[PDB]
């Protein structure tokens, strides 16, 4: 998972 | 007319900043900072003058910038807001250095 400036999403890799 | 040709180069510099070549680290600066996101509730309290790439493009199209130095002042205001609000170790700060490096290298080769 990744979170940048309130934008949280799950990468295609994970 | 030297100023007119400089402002034309500013549009190309901002066009490259919008290009897919830099989209992996330039996307946090496309639109204005979404203060409705989680964790950004205190952005307007720290940042008094927000600035983004879409606003810079809108003022270029409206020809609000007198010379190229006023354009660069807003571009650098965009990065300074990121340096001031976000902690240094954050990833968005590293993305700001990469996009600013692209800008400063293109902005330095302005026709004079
Ligand atoms: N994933």
């Amino acid at each position: 998972w990744k979170t940048i400036k309130g934008k949280t999403w799950r990468t295609k890799q994970c | 007319s030297k100023v007119s040709e400089q402002l034309k180069c500013c549009s190309g510099i901002l066009k490259e900043m919008f290009a897919k070549k830099h989209a992996a680290y330039a996307w946090p600066f496309y639109k204005p900072v979404d203060v409705e996101a989680l964790g950004l509730h205190d952005y307007c309290d720290i940042i008094k003058h927000p600035m983004d790439m879409s606003t810079i493009k809108s003022k270029l199209e409206a020809r609000e910038y007198r010379d190229a130095q006023e354009f660069g002042a807003d571009v650098r205001l965009m990065f300074s807001n990121c340096y001031k609000y976000n902690p240094p170790d954050h990833e968005v700060v590293a993305m700001a250095r990469k996009l600013q490096d692209v800008f400063e290298m293109r902005f330095a080769k302005m026709p004079d």
